[PDB]
């Protein structure tokens, strides 16, 4: 809360839309903490709650079929075959232009933090993307939570994420209230009992499959309050709200 | 006893950017605008070999154009390269198995390969169709906040260049385990006077339309793989055919159908094995079996 | 009537699966059976070689067989024996293999954990039959296999309708404008 | 055997621009202005082939015209063309096919062609039916920095001039292996004040309009298909009809419904397997298949 670092206008090249096998079009969220939890590693900095805001996005192509990628052969499997009509592979991109704030405590100094996040920054990737171009990162300070609104009214205009709860069951509800799915976390399932081909020897194994969440794109400015807006790690590998259900 | 990995994956050490087009005049170069798509109809007859028959009907189809406005004589294409390091640095699969090819390799010269680079992305070979009907073609590059004036010319007959070796010598450093460098390609042609462009296709489902442009916020553009086959065609490590290909294993493109690098004792996975059981090879093949590992990509199977 | 499509599903080389990788990678061969899925209104997918399958010689198909009565469920009460139920569990024998999927890593509170993601076809099957019938064209299609495609699965090759794909796509910031 | 490649497509060799209209009067040829589209309705019977019955309604449309404004005579079509050698390369594929029909090619005669080109340049036939009702014509053709103005006569029966004489030749120069040639003409028209003009129509699907028109930003034009249509009209090579048709396999005229150059004993293709195995051409083929080979295309599959 004491030092917020803001990047903004941050063009991102050639995403991968797959999310899922159902799911095309916003990276979920995981990406978000995994990356998140890779500069907490790589910097060495505890971070808790994470930020992020979409301002131009294009998926390759038109209305249905957006765009297929041409892939050719890269297998040890080929040599008579391997001369016409390499394998398809259907597998769409996108296009686009983000931006990101995020909270750091360090008093040591006040710059090398920028330093060496703007380093890392500019050697990574972004669900597959790749960063064209960005602002210089900016430093904001905040104090206690009535004055929070402040950092509101300082990086204005984008949309905010924010959650509405599900009913009963998403799968008649998301067509009803006409919002968009969202992958909150995975639930593990079972052990995978095989340790040859991980990348690590010691890691656990297990596997997994996606939960589906209830986001809705709304306007800063019509948010009441803005503790709806921020992400907390939860039990059972979740992720949750700080104030919980919306209401007027 | 040393079982082929069936998995093996490397980064992408070189990542293009997406091709931005603009119509600029040659002496108002001040002053630019953007390139719109827009869409038109065409009315041709059937061309088919082997249909007398069906050449008495017509068709009717739609399709996108793009070309310089009215008044307009110059084509600026412009992008952003990245180089990274980090090379012989497995980021999925191997921890016992990359130092193993690492002690038969670094007896490369990564200044061949830098140099080749920076020459085709110098001659403008990231440029298809754009380059023929014009005259002259220039290009400026700034990296590291100093610049530098390229009219290089003549893909053909490969001679040394002095002129360009600093940089090629800077990023062939940068290769061999360093940080990154961004170059700027600002590529100024001057193809005429209202004369078609020729902005990268993709391929969908049959729609309204026949052929379709690719489109950035009403703006032709480039797709970034077509950029990163024009910056990996180096392959000059064969005793025959001039006019080099793009490097890949089972090196062959399937754009003319032609079928090199078969298996004829030429390709990637065949070498490093004969290699550690039995005497070293020529210097020509580590070239190309490096040349292939910098391209990122997974491997095996 | 009642044995002939069970002998037949037996005899030939078919399997029962939940989840699967081949809408990624074709090349995969891991198939396993999980057991919380179990249940009156869950959906189900069987692979047999070559896709071929049996045709009524009075006309019948394989999708209204599962939902008509639901008759080996009416079965598996015990009304008429507990046998069958073993006989055709007996053949669900599941394998593994990791060998060309996607691995995540995700922070656990403190340590890590490897994930692999995958897909289900029972979301697919309800979000394509509930959309189907409110009449709403705000999703894309795409069709697998490509080229020869009906080796693949029978979707691709019957309901030409096409598979449904939720549009994620949020509004963008129009400029020039305080909005 | 030498059986004719999966795929062979050539490319394009003499690209015109895209046409634009303006107007202005008969002396004061220096100041243009644009020529608008608009809109407006229309209102008529229905008046078919035997159908008595339906004569009793009134069809209302709405339609899209263009005319010159009520203070100028004279209409000024303009646009540029570009005609690039280096003849005798399929784009894609093709590596002994291509090289034995070269081979067996470039014995004809340039000059003829560049020479029909050329008159079909000058003569205004690129104009289409504009020049119905015209006073007379002239044509401002421009090429390294030398201006030639033409009154030609006899569209069709092409005769002999000494003023196109050079310019083919040039023409015929650049067209055997060379660089590229850049023409840019001013055709200038007297139809008379407030008469109409005639652009290209555009077919979409069932929308408010009923006629639409072409326009670049709101404005007059033609597609660049039609003048390269009208620019290769010069196939005066079978056994009868005069007044030629264009150059395509499968000569076809669809306003008129017959296919010439059908299963006849005399097509592109047919001609082309006797080129690359057995016995020499005749004089006007072997031309034929280098003027049809000029216009790009696909061949084979």
């Amino acid at each position: 809360m004491r030092k917020f670092i803001i990047v903004k206008n941050v063009k991102v090249d050639g995403i991968n839309a797959k999310s899922s096998d159902i799911t095309v079009g916003m990276p979920p969220a995981t990406t978000f903490c995994g990356l998140g939890e890779t500069m907490s590693i790589k910097t060495g900095i505890v971070v808790k709650a994470v930020s992020y805001g979409s301002v131009k996005f294009e998926v390759r192509g038109s209305r249905f079929n957006t765009s297929v990628t041409k892939f050719a052969w890269q297998d040890r499997g080929n040599g008579g075959k391997a001369n016409n009509n390499s394998p398809i592979q259907p597998k769409p991109l996108a296009d686009g232009v983000f931006t990101l704030c995020f909270e750091v405590e360090w008093e040591d100094c006040a710059e090398v933090l920028v330093d060496k996040v703007t380093n890392f920054i500019n050697t990574a990737r972004i669900a597959g993307g790749t960063i064209a171009s960005f602002n210089k990162p900016f430093v904001k300070v905040a104090k206690d939570a009535e004055e929070l609104a402040s950092v509101k009214n300082a990086m204005m205009p984008c949309y905010v994420v924010v959650d509405c709860g599900v009913e009963v069951n998403i799968f008649e509800d998301a067509v009803n209230r006409k919002l968009q799915p969202m992958v909150n976390g995975y639930k593990k399932l079972e052990k995978i009992v095989d340790n040859k081909h991980m990348r690590d020897k010691f890691t656990p194994a297990y596997l997994a499959t996606p939960t589906y969440t209830m986001i809705g794109y709304k306007m800063v400015s019509n948010v009441d309050n803005f503790d709806q807006a921020l992400w907390q790690y939860g039990e059972n590998t979740k992720v949750k709200t700080i104030g919980g259900i919306y209401n007027d | 006893k040393l079982k082929a990995p069936a998995v093996l994956a490397y980064s992408r050490k070189i990542n293009p950017t997406n091709a931005l087009m603009f119509a600029v005049n040659w002496s108002d170069r001040d002053n630019t605008t953007a390139v719109m798509v827009g869409t038109k109809t065409v009315a041709g007859t059937q061309s088919v070999r082997g249909n007398p028959n069906d050449a008495d009907k017509g068709n009717i189809q739609t399709v996108n154009f793009a070309n310089l406005p009215h008044n307009k004589n110059t084509l600026l294409v412009k992008y952003n390269v990245k180089f990274v390091g980090d090379v012989f640095k497995a980021e999925l699969g191997g921890g016992e198995y990359s130092n193993t090819l690492q002690t038969a390799l670094e007896n490369t010269d990564f200044g061949t390969l830098a140099y080749r680079y920076v020459y085709n992305i110098a001659a403008g070979r990231t440029l298809w169709r754009n380059r023929v009907g014009a005259e002259s073609i220039e290009t400026v590059i700034t990296v590291n906040d100093q610049t530098f004036t390229f009219s290089d010319l003549l893909v053909n007959e490969f001679d040394e260049d002095v002129d360009v070796a600093e940089i090629a010598d800077m990023v062939a450093g940068v290769l061999s385990g360093e940080g990154f460098v961004t170059l700027k390609v600002e590529h100024y042609m001057l193809l005429g006077e209202g004369s078609e462009v020729f902005p990268s296709q993709e391929f969908v489902e049959n729609s309204k339309l026949s052929k379709q442009l690719f489109d950035l916020n009403g703006q032709a553009a480039m797709h970034d793989q077509k950029i990163g086959n024009a910056i990996r065609t180096i392959d000059t490590w064969y005793e025959d055919a001039t006019t080099p290909i793009a490097v890949e294993p089972y090196g062959s493109v399937v754009r003319n159908g032609v079928a090199y690098r078969a298996g004829n004792k030429t390709d990637l996975f065949t070498l490093m094995d004969g290699a550690v059981n039995g005497k070293s090879l020529t210097e020509e093949d580590q070239m190309f079996v490096t040349a292939n590992l910098i391209r990122g990509g997974v491997f095996g199977g | 009537m009642i044995k002939e499509m069970i002998e037949d599903f037996i005899s030939k080389g078919g399997l029962i699966f939940t989840h699967s990788g081949r809408y990624t990678n074709t090349n995969n061969s891991c198939f396993i059976f999980n057991k919380n899925d179990i249940g009156v209104d869950t959906k189900v997918d069987m692979y047999t070689p070559k896709s071929a399958g049996i045709k009524n010689e009075e006309g019948e198909n394989l999708w209204q067989v599962l939902n008509k009565a639901n008759m080996f469920y009416r079965i598996y009460s015990g009304e008429l024996g507990e046998e069958l139920q073993y006989l055709l569990k007996s053949c669900c024998t599941a394998k593994e293999d990791v060998t060309t999927l996607p691995q995540i890593y995700f922070k656990n509170g403190e340590g890590y954990d490897i994930l692999v993601p995958i897909g289900n076809a029972h979301n697919l099957i309800s979000g394509t039959e509930y959309l189907w019938e409110h009449k709403y064209y705000n999703t894309f299609t795409q069709k697998l296999g490509g080229s020869n495609p009906q080796n693949c699965t029978h979707a691709c090759n019957k309901m030409r309708g096409g598979f449904k794909q939720f549009n994620c796509t949020p509004p963008q910031v129009e400029d020039n404008y305080n909005a």
